[PDB]
């Protein structure tokens, strides 16, 4: 297995509550967390994986820890009506796995966006030059849907990293009639 | 049901620009940008007949979608009210639809609401205290939402017009003032709200300090087209008593709820008129003689023990009033609202008390200098 | 309506060793910890403390670390060494405030009547009074906006409890009880 701290975030924002696919999309953000958290679970037993949130805080509300099965419990009610932050998910990430352990682990994110989210094209840039200066590769995922022709995380896809890169895609997700693990499964891929 | 809006699809010239794609939001089946859909058939000017149909379908939504807030089912009942132009069915439907779709969100709020706000067609007093009297007994924990607080406005409005409590009104337009801060709406409407709020505050009477807040700007931006003496009396019984043409023009041009207790009126200008006389002079002589009491506020020798004992009952000045030489003695008072100008030239009274009692500490202690030991 | 606490400094100069913990970790100035303790009146007094690993971000100032690594497991050792000292609140250093401790004080709030962020004073060459006392308020306005929650000035002191001068007052070994109205007094002039 390859050595990351993979950092799920949860997309509980306004955008992740209507009947598009399945009639929720709970359902795909919360299986999302399920197959990820599973796949750490069975990974490595020394990783850690709790959750973040973008809603207008960083609460972290358990520790960034091995099990898994509260987290799996605090994404039922995992209340979708916030304010969606590209930006601050990936920095309190940084400083939370700044607070790791011994540590075998290096840096991963996926951040669940669901929205045409709010970062400046300097806020992107400086984010992904931050990230090419602290070593971090991110597996950026779209879910719900995003604004076609996407702009903030296919240029932090575009400008992440380098020397060792190989971790900055991003997959677009339509608002289609579809269902939720064809819309995990087209993430799950390449992130 | 595809068929439904196949069929109420057209709904004027240029109403297609939504509709067509309307018939491929369903496809998408999305409800996110269709709860904005429904936001938009407010926003464009539909007379209602498209929601007046798909009221069915909205029972749909609460049958096979069952993830959205309810917020625009409470919507579109109250925009469906326009083609229904009664209530009475609404207000089960409206409990119904509250107790039949489910959210995590403060719904019983917005439920309770909007049953107030559709309650101006029951005749009053018989239902507003109660369900009125729930929407803040369920406010206490989170007021995030505070659209529902202006509407707890409104409800709380036509509460003050069920009559009762004459300047409930001032702190009700306080809830008003800041339901939104910003007042989302135009002008006019509201100056005449600002009109129609001095006239509410100035004639009834349950608070003392009148001539507070007339500072704030989203109040005085809507008074600068009003009438230009409602400003003019409103400082009248700012500053006080000391403009004899309009604490005399509140009895000249504004005519109705005035003279039942326009006395009170001249009552206050009688309160505020101790708080001028033993605050605008900062100097001794606080055993004041009965003259300028009985010269500049109205009153009479017979009646300034009235003036005072009145003033006890109010309880912010406390005089020790002589009556061997009928002098209505100054004791302590609550001052003001603002004196911006004495706010910035108070330095003769604080920077005096700091560098003053600061050197006469050093003279104590100069005096007392080499017991240092 | 909480006027005054008993105050024991020895907790407070395990501020001080937490205080030598920062300056030779790394990144942390301040000094940022837990304050247990039990409501006994108005009155009260506090025997033990702790001090979180905290960081906070200078870009978006609401980053905080409250490690449940190091709240759960070491609150179950400060349960196990005694029922009765449990949380009352918490510490950080600065006169001030930094943003993020409304969110400090509202996450261990959960634990406690009324959790209390006392602003310490660790390098003490202030004019008024030492360590002071805040208590959760709802002031909001007389405008009715969206409840109110910086919590208020609701004072402090340092008071003392009992003995502990078999330590303190051989460890004096310069001070001496004025007997008042010996240049005490202009000691109080003076200050």
């Amino acid at each position: 297995m390859v050595l990351e701290s993979t950092m799920v975030c949860v997309d509980n924002s306004e955008y992740m509550r209507n009947g598009d696919f399945l009639p929720t999309r709970l359902q795909a953000q919360q299986d999302a967390v399920n197959i990820v958290c599973h796949s750490k679970t069975r990974s490595n037993p020394e990783n850690n994986v709790g959750l973040i949130t973008l809603a207008n805080d960083c609460e972290v509300l358990t520790t960034l820890t091995p099990d898994t099965g509260r987290i799996l419990s605090k994404l039922h009610t995992v209340q979708p009506k916030g304010k969606i932050t590209f930006c601050t998910g990936i920095r309190v990430a940084h400083l939370a796995l700044k607070h790791r352990q011994g540590k075998n682990h290096k840096m991963r994110i996926i951040a669940f966006v669901g929205s045409p989210v709010e970062d400046n094209e300097k806020d992107l840039v400086k984010l992904a030059k931050r990230l090419k200066k602290e070593k971090v590769n991110v597996d950026i995922i779209n879910f719900g849907e995003e604004e076609v022709n996407t702009e903030k995380l296919t240029a932090f896809v575009n400008t992440l990293n380098g020397k060792d890169g190989t971790g900055s895609h991003l997959v677009t997700v339509p608002p289609g009639p579809s269902l939720a693990d064809a819309l995990i499964s087209s993430p799950i891929l390449a992130g | 049901v595809p068929g439904f809006l196949q069929q109420s699809q057209n709904s004027g010239p240029g109403q297609p620009a939504v509709w067509h794609r309307l018939e491929e939001l369903y496809t998408k089946k999305l409800w996110h940008q269709l709860t904005l859909q429904v936001l938009d058939f407010v926003q464009d000017p539909c007379f209602a007949q498209g929601d007046g149909l798909i009221k069915l379908y909205e029972n749909f939504i609460s049958e096979f979608e069952h993830r959205v807030n309810p917020l625009s089912l409470v919507e579109i009942i109250l925009h469906v009210v326009r083609q229904m132009t009664d209530p009475n069915v609404a207000l089960t439907f409206l409990e119904k639809t509250r107790e039949k779709v489910k959210s995590s969100d403060e719904a019983v709020i917005l439920c309770k609401t909007a049953i107030g706000a559709l309650k101006l067609n029951i005749g009053d007093l018989q239902v507003t205290k109660e369900t009125i009297e729930d929407v803040e007994e369920m406010l206490n924990n989170l007021p995030g939402v505070t659209s529902v607080h202006s509407r707890f406005y409104d409800l709380s409005s036509k509460y003050y017009q069920t009559i009762g409590n004459h300047a409930s009104y001032y702190k009700d337009a306080l809830r008003f003032l800041g339901c939104v801060d910003i007042k989302d709406l135009p002008v006019s409407e509201q100056q005449e709200r600002a009109f129609t709020l001095g006239l509410a505050g100035l004639l009834g009477e349950g608070v003392f300090n009148f001539g507070e807040l007339l500072m704030h700007p989203v109040l005085e931006s809507l008074r600068n087209t009003d009438r230009q003496w409602l400003i003019d009396t409103l400082y009248a019984f700012n500053s006080g008593n000391v403009e004899r043409f309009q604490t005399l023009k509140t009895a000249w041009g504004q005519q109705p709820d005035l003279a039942a207790n326009e006395a009170q009126l001249l009552r206050k200008i009688q309160l505020l008129c101790l708080m001028e006389m033993t605050f605008t002079r900062p100097a001794n002589h606080r055993q004041l003689t009965f003259e300028e009491i009985a010269k500049s506020a109205k009153i009479t020798v017979n009646e300034v023990e009235l003036l005072v004992m009145k003033a006890l009952s109010v309880g912010l000045v406390k005089g020790s009033i002589d009556e061997v030489d009928k002098r209505v003695h100054m004791t302590w008072v609550q001052p003001r609202v603002l004196d911006l100008q004495q706010i910035k030239g108070m330095k003769d009274r604080l920077e005096f008390w700091c560098t003053d009692v600061k050197s006469m500490e050093m003279l104590v202690e100069h005096q007392a200098h080499d017991i240092l030991t | 309506a909480v006027q005054k606490v008993v105050v024991h400094p020895l907790v407070l100069l395990s501020v001080v060793d937490h205080f030598n913990r920062i300056g030779k970790v790394g990144n942390q100035k301040r000094v940022v910890g837990v304050l247990l303790g039990s409501w006994q009146k108005k009155v009260l007094d506090v025997s033990n403390s702790f001090a979180v690993p905290f960081d906070e971000d200078d870009k978006d100032d609401s980053v905080w670390f409250l490690d449940h690594d190091y709240l759960e497991n070491m609150y179950g050792m400060f349960k196990k060494v005694n029922a009765r000292e449990r949380i009352v609140g918490w510490y950080h250093t600065g006169p001030k405030l930094h943003k993020n401790d409304i969110a400090i004080n509202e996450l261990m709030k959960r634990y406690c009547p009324n959790s209390v962020l006392v602003i310490i004073d660790v390098k003490p060459k202030d004019l008024g009074l030492p360590t002071e006392a805040y208590i959760s308020v709802e002031e909001v306005h007389d405008d009715g906006t969206p409840t109110s929650k910086t919590f208020e000035h609701v004072t402090s002191e340092i008071g003392a409890e009992e003995a502990e001068e078999v330590g303190v007052e051989h460890l004096l070994r310069d001070i001496k009880d004025t007997t008042v109205g010996t240049l005490s007094q202009r000691i109080t002039n003076q200050v």
